[PDB]
């Protein structure tokens, strides 16, 4: 249970045939892996220390990603799936390559963050489309049900999350780019203060 | 007045920078004084524009609209010595270094 | 008392969050459309000068 | 994905700004001794931890 509107209903099932599994892969930040560049400053030939959110050394990762065929449980909208944001999350997506005759397409999961996920707040969604991000951060109008189709092979159902006719509010609106032939990729997420 | 349609003509234009004048800048959200020069940098990535001491202050910056990168330096600001004798009526100055 | 110079100007510098409206280029687009079929277009989160 | 907390890293950088060495400051000693004397190879001594 995430948002409050009905915007579809289609295939309604109960099933428990899901549990997040425990990944072998150890964090290592001795090269790098695990940090991030600071905010838009550069330094050089220098060595410092920085106070900030970051991943513990020394510990295991967690799996969420979530696959249909055209059935939606409602167990699957809530823990341990819909997790608790406290102060910021680290995160790894594999490069998904498919191939439709012989061209390559690359996409993977969509994150949604928010406090109420209702039209009176705001809401970060940040979604792939063929090479390309999309984080808007808007006041969208999610459903309870909100799901994502592959553009390549695609499913049965449709691409429905958000049922807005107009353009809501918001602050912030612009798309990224990134190596479509790539095998791992990298994010972080957090806050302070009231900024994200 | 309510809304995020908002003009940016009367805001704040955007005109030029100056070179070899001590003036004062509000750059990326943070303010200071002190004068540009002229370098050419290599070390600028796509997503930086700032190029930060190792103590907390600012050594350089990039502008985007003419994509060329610049040196801040502070500007003078200091004292001087003056030498008075008490039969004298004028005094005697020097500027240290 | 130190010397301190005033500056002679303020310079500032922003990235813009959201982009252009380019309200220009849609009025300014070849296809005039009549009276009988007058267009409709709505612009949100967008600058404009 | 993986949480995060509010910790202390010493970063190294090369002369063109990529960084190449990451301690954590609280995973060893060793970390910490690292962390305090402000170097990737600390000096010969005696530290309280
Ligand atoms: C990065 O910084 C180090 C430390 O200041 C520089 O190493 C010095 O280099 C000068 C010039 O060759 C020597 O006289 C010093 O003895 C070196 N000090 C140490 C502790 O090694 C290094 O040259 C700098 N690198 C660059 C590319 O500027
Ligand atoms: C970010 O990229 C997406 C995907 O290419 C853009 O969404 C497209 O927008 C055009 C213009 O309205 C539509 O014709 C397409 O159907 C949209 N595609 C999808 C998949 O939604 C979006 O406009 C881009 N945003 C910016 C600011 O450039
Ligand atoms: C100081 O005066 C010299 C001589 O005209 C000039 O070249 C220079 O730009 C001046 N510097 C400042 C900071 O005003
Ligand atoms: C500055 O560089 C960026 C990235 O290379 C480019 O997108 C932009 O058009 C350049 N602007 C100018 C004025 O050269």
């Amino acid at each position: 249970v995430i948002g409050d509107f009905n915007c579809t209903n289609f295939a309604i099932n109960d099933l428990n045939t899901t549990v997040p599994r425990i990944s072998e892969y150890v964090v290592d930040v001795s090269y790098g892996l695990g940090t991030y560049y600071i905010l838009d400053r550069v330094y050089l030939n220098t060595t410092i220390l920085f106070t900030g959110y970051f991943p513990k050394s020394g510990a295991n990762f967690r799996d969420l990603s979530l696959k249909g065929t055209t059935y939606l449980s409602t167990l699957w909208y809530q823990k341990p799936f819909l997790s608790d944001f406290n102060n910021g999350i680290f995160s790894r997506v594999k490069n998904t390559k498919l191939y439709v005759n012989k061209t390559l397409y690359s996409e993977f999961s969509t994150i949604v963050i928010g406090s109420v996920f209702i039209n009176n707040s705001y809401t970060i969604v940040v979604q792939p489309h063929n090479g390309v991000l999309e984080i808007t951060a808007c006041q969208y109008t999610m459903c309870e049900y909100p799901h994502t189709i592959c553009k390549s092979k695609g499913s049965s159902r449709n691409e429905s999350w958000h049922f807005d006719k107009s353009e809501p509010l918001c602050l912030f609106k612009k798309n990224f780019t990134y190596n479509v032939s790539t095998d791992w990729l990298y994010f972080h997420f957090y806050q302070e203060r009231g900024t994200f | 007045n309510s809304g995020t349609t908002c003009s940016n003509d009367l805001l704040q234009p955007n005109t030029e920078v100056f070179t070899d004048v001590c003036v004062d800048y509000d750059l990326y959200g943070i303010t200071g004084q002190g004068i540009f020069k002229e370098v050419s940098a290599v070390y600028y990535n796509s997503w930086q524009n700032l190029l930060y001491d190792s103590n907390g202050n600012i050594i350089g910056f990039k502008d985007f609209v003419t994509n060329k990168t610049y040196n801040i330096f502070p500007c003078y600001a200091g004292r001087v010595s003056a030498a008075f004798h008490q039969n004298a009526s004028s005094l005697a100055l020097l500027y240290r270094n | 008392s130190g010397f301190t110079v005033k500056p002679v100007a303020t310079v500032h510098r922003r990235i813009p969050d959201l982009p252009d409206c380019d309200i220009d280029k849609w009025l300014n687009n070849f296809n005039v459309p009549s009276p009988l079929n007058w267009e409709r277009k709505i612009f949100s989160n967008c600058n404009f000068n | 994905v993986t949480p995060l907390s509010k910790r202390q890293y010493l970063l190294k950088f090369d002369n063109r700004g990529v960084i190449t060495n990451a301690v954590d400051c609280s995973s060893s000693f060793f970390s910490e001794i690292q962390c305090k004397t402000k170097s990737l190879l600390p000096n010969t001594g005696v530290y309280d931890l």
